[PDB]
């Protein structure tokens, strides 16, 4: 539903410039509970997204004030003073006030204790079978819930869905509602994600996240992904 | 705490 448009597709700086991204939502994103769930991500070549900004203007725990977040209504921008070589990587916008929750196209910035395992790369044929699995570690599983978002070889992120691991309900945005099923052994504390008949449009590096809302912050934890290669 | 929200 609700579009993240971001500007620019491109931005190239030198070390030490000014840095804006903008991203632009098709609707308002202000969740019924009086909280605007805009979140600014950094994510590195072959890396898991690092959640950088949430709630619009907060700073997520780590992340140097050469960063900070503002808008209101429907545009939203991301500021970096005096860019450094450690911010290079691709931002992405993202909105979990109205489900399913959406991710902006991304804005390549370029030059001029909780951890999840992910079981290894996949490579399949259309029509079988992939079970990936996700390890949490350092915290109580049954605490939170798991979330699954895919990741196309383009690099477009999309929300999978999620599962209560207290109640073993699943919950899945539209496009996963068919051939995709979320399981659990909360005896190893691990999250499963099956997808069945394979179609080439699955291959994708599929990451687990654990949020972290009653905080304000939503995907704050991430497993490094797994990759799943449907050839023909 | 199981994600409410959505």
């Amino acid at each position: 539903d609700i579009l993240m448009t971001q500007t620019p597709l491109y931005l190239p700086v030198s070390l030490g410039d000014q840095a804006s991204i903008s991203c632009r939502s098709s609707q308002t994103i202000v969740h019924n509970n009086g909280n605007t769930y805009l979140e600014w991500y950094l994510q590195k070549p072959g890396q898991s997204p690092q959640l950088l900004i949430y709630k619009v203007s907060n700073r997520f725990s780590g992340v140097p004030d050469r960063f900070s977040g503002s808008g209101s209504g429907t545009d939203f921008t991301l500021k970096i003073s005096r860019v450094e070589a450690e911010d290079l990587g691709i931002y992405y916008c993202f909105q979990g006030s109205h489900f399913p929750p959406t991710f902006g196209g991304g804005t390549k910035l370029e030059i001029k204790e909780v951890q999840l395992q992910q079981s290894g790369p996949e490579l399949k044929k259309p029509g079988e079978t992939v079970k990936i699995s996700c390890k949490a570690t350092n915290y109580a599983f049954t605490d939170y819930s798991m979330h699954w978002v895919k990741q196309a070889p383009g690099g477009d992120l999309k929300y999978v869905g999620w599962i209560n691991t207290e109640t073993d309900e699943p919950t899945f945005a539209d496009d996963f509602k068919g051939r995709f099923a979320f399981s659990l052994d909360t005896s190893t504390s691990t999250a499963f994600l099956q997808i069945n008949n394979l179609k080439n449009e699955d291959t994708a590096t599929y990451f687990c996240v654990r949020d972290r809302h009653d905080y304000g912050e939503i995907f704050t934890y991430w497993g490094q992904g797994t990759t799943v290669t449907v050839s023909s | 705490p199981q994600i409410t929200l959505w």
